[PDB]
RNA sequence: GUUCAGCUGU
RNA sequence: CUAUCUACUUUCAAAUUCCUCCCUGUACGAAAGGACAAGAGAAAUAAGGCC
């Protein structure tokens, strides 16, 4: 079981597959000087980075990763803690020459591929200790995958967590929602869209492609 | 981020930005040309019956990146002539305040926590 | 739109010599793969800057070191370099 | 006597002992400010309450957090 | 001709100046923001803007190009100037300003302030 | 000819690939535009006489594409200069 | 009945 | 306006502005007072584009 990190994965469209090489080739370069590890939405990270405002003080900010977008040397990720009782998040650039170090604390998998519910869930399942010691990470072991459900505060949300284009799985509903809520939300609900044969992106072969690159790069 | 008729909330322990009152503080006026207010913008606020000036610490609003994104709305109470109301301020407040333009240094002086 | 667009006082901040780009500031108009006229800036600023560029252009025939693989700007970044620090 | 009346005490005279060694702090201000919190501020106190003067002054010694040069 | 402008620089001015209490207080790294902190006390407002300017007077000319230019805050106020010169922060304030403060507890105890434990002014 | 204050030398045609972010020494993010020159030569020159404009002009070509979707007369002028059609 | 609080592409 | 007629549907791209710093405590200024451009940074608006 070998990690790719998802910002290799170019999204569908029309550009040269040229322009994809060149930027993988800086994005390799750059981990080299800079180790970034394998992490997933709903491990815990710290991350240093040196400030331009401070002098170049370093910084430390610790916080769940809530979400993690883009492609190329431009993709981010979100950590999102509560300090002193405020909810804060910062977007990192990952390629960002001023990122030091990124320090997985705790490396685990939640029951949705984003939480940004829990800006609308209760502090609790935001607030992580900054001085929280990282937990050592088996050897050759799949990544735990944390089955936590969280408990929303009274709505209104952010947004529809409820709705099925969200299709998340990591809030109790049930004791947020009444049924007559969950019925309504299900109007929504598009059946013919998961058996949509033509919009599936397969990246099987494009991945492939890209360990080699990967593998070469390591090899020289 | 901030406009007119904005809710905020005040970060400072001055009395007035914490003494109970049935209105919340809310944003009058904006001190910029175009009257949408980000971090390091000052501002004109309705609390207590009262017009006081503020300072924008904290927005909902998403900034560049690297930067802190807050749960609320923050302000810290300012009088006319820069000094702010409050002797301290808990909420950690960004430090793209000392190199923004303008004058910070006051307010970064009285603040506990930095992110 | 559909139009001719002209973008005027982008820098050069990179050129690959192997694959022969140029990573100029900003964005130009049109869409990708679209092709695009590029051209000494006429600005002002710009005027005679052209003394150390290759003229009447660069040939890499000519008796001169292979310039390296990428040439970058004394600011940009390179990939490979270390981690900044503003002290 | 958050914890002892001799560690109060001993906090007061490890805290002189710092302000006779200020290459750039007045001394006589460091003395004065350090008399105002123990004399005044702190002097008349409850049990539990002594206990967070104590650590303040714990933490105000050590320095960790802030030095005065 | 290498005198740099640190903060053994800037106390011999400040005391050339009739600084009433210098307080300079070492921030640790960790503490994101100046290397040093000094606080300052002056007779008066017209005393204050003398030595605000004094330093930054002599800053300008103990400093290389390279070395960002200094902006002397508070001018509008008569109590409290302060001047960020980027690794030392200096706050020029009244007596009486000064008290009300208490920047040195706060700098001296970041999570252990006094007034940061809930004993807001509400006078 | 080496070069002289008022001198305007030929630029290129490039095609645009996408854009990168770049970041500076000082912290800064840039944006840069990717612009790859593929199969560029010079066709024509044409001296200020008969260009009728006060400078000379060079006729410069960009992506290479198939000859058999080109006009006949175009096609005759690449034959004499011994290149592939330009886009 | 307002104010207030709350919600909304007004 | 279910728009018949007239007119019109790219004058393609020279840009304005406010603030801070600087010049400068300089020129002037009995003196106080205190430049102007030259620049630097930061904003906003407008125009043009871009992901
Ligand atoms: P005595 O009768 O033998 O003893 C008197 C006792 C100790 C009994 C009496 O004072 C008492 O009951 N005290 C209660 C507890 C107490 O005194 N706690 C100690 C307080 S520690 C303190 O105040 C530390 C202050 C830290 C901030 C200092 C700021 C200095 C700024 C300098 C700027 C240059
Ligand atoms: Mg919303
Ligand atoms: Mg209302
Ligand atoms: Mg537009």
């Amino acid at each position: 079981r070998r990690f790719l990190s998802p910002e290799f994965i170019p999204r569908r469209g029309r550009t040269d597959p040229l322009k994809f090489q060149i930027e993988r080739k800086d994005m390799l370069e750059r981990r080299k000087v800079l180790h970034i590890p394998e992490f997933y939405v709903g491990s815990i990270l710290r991350v240093t980075t040196a400030d331009p405002y401070a002098s170049g003080k370093i910084s430390q900010f610790l916080g769940i990763c809530i979400q993690r977008s883009g492609r190329g040397l431009g993709a981010t990720f979100i950590l999102r803690n509560v300090i002193e009782g405020q909810g804060v998040e910062i977007c990192f650039e990952l390629y960002n020459p001023r990122v030091q170090e990124i320090q997985v604390v705790k490396l685990e998998k939640r029951l949705d591929d984003s939480l940004l519910y829990l800006r609308d869930a209760l502090p609790e399942y935001s607030t992580f200790d900054v001085n929280m010691k990282p937990v050592v990470q088996e050897p050759n072991q799949k990544v735990p995958v944390n089955e936590l459900k969280v408990k929303m505060k009274p709505k209104p949300w952010s947004k529809r967590w409820e709705r099925p284009n969200f299709n998340i799985k990591g809030i109790r509903f049930d004791l947020c929602l009444t049924e007559q809520q969950m019925k309504e939300a299900q109007k929504w609900n598009q059946p013919w869209l998961e058996f949509d044969m033509m919009r599936e992106y397969d990246t099987s072969k494009i991945e492939a492609a890209i360990w080699k690159e990967i593998e070469a790069s390591k090899r020289s | 981020a901030i406009q007119k008729m904005t809710r905020v909330r005040v970060v400072d322990n001055s009395a007035l930005g914490n003494s109970p009152y049935h209105r919340a503080p809310r944003c009058i006026h904006v001190y910029k040309k175009n009257g949408v207010g980000k971090v390091g913008d000052q501002i004109l606020l309705a609390i207590k019956g009262q017009k006081k000036k503020a300072l924008i610490v904290g927005h909902c609003m998403p900034g560049p990146r690297m930067t802190p994104r807050f749960d609320s709305n923050n302000v810290v109470l300012i009088e006319d002539n820069g000094n702010p109301v409050g002797t301290r301020i808990k909420t950690p407040i960004p430090t793209s305040l000392r190199k923004r333009e303008g004058e910070y240094s006051k307010v970064l002086a009285i603040a506990q926590n930095f992110v | 739109g559909n139009i001719y667009r002209t973008e005027y006082g982008l820098k050069v901040w990179r050129i690959n010599t192997k694959h022969n780009i140029i990573y100029v500031n900003g964005s130009v108009p049109g869409h990708k793969n679209c092709l695009v006229k590029v051209k000494d800036s006429k600005l002002p600023a710009y005027k005679d800057l052209g003394k150390n560029l290759p003229f009447p252009t660069y040939f890499p025939d000519g008796d001169e070191e292979e310039l390296p693989e990428d040439l970058y700007d004394e600011n940009v970044c390179q990939p490979g370099a270390p981690s900044i620090t503003f002290a | 006597a958050p914890w002892s009346r001799e560690a109060v005490l001993s906090l007061y005279r490890a805290l002189l002992r710092q302000g006779r060694q200020l290459r750039y702090t007045d001394r006589d201000f460091y003395f004065a400010s350090i008399r105002r919190e123990f004399r005044k501020n702190q002097k008349l106190e409850d049990a539990e309450a002594r206990e967070r003067q104590l650590e303040k002054g714990l933490v105000f010694l050590n320095g960790k957090l802030g030095r005065i040069i | 001709t290498g005198p740099k402008f640190d903060i053994d620089m800037m106390v011999s001015l400040l005391r050339q100046e009739n600084a009433r209490d210098i307080c300079v207080i070492q921030v640790p790294p960790e503490m994101r923001y100046t290397d040093y902190f000094v606080i300052v006390s002056g007779t008066s407002t017209r005393h204050l803007h003398a030595m605000a300017f004094y330093v930054v007077k002599m800053y300008k000319h103990l400093k290389c190009k390279r070395d960002p230019h200094v902006k002397i805050e508070g001018k509008d106020t008569d109590d409290w100037l302060c001047v960020d010169f980027g690794s030392m922060v200096i706050h020029l304030m009244l007596p009486e300003t000064r008290e009300i403060y208490e920047l040195e507890k706060l700098w001296t105890l970041r999570s252990y302030d006094d007034q940061l434990a809930q004993i807001a002014p509400e006078t | 000819h080496p070069w002289e204050p008022g001198s305007f030398r030929v630029g290129l045609i490039a095609l645009k690939l996408g854009m990168m972010p770049l970041w500076t020494k000082d912290g800064q993010k840039h944006v840069v535009t990717l612009l790859q020159v593929q199969d560029c030569h010079v066709l024509k020159y044409t001296s200020k006489e008969n260009c009728n404009g006060k400078m000379a002009t060079l006729s410069v070509g960009g992506k290479t594409v198939s000859r058999f979707r080109k006009a006949t007369s175009i096609l005759e002028f690449y034959r004499e200069l011994g290149l592939p059609p330009k886009q």
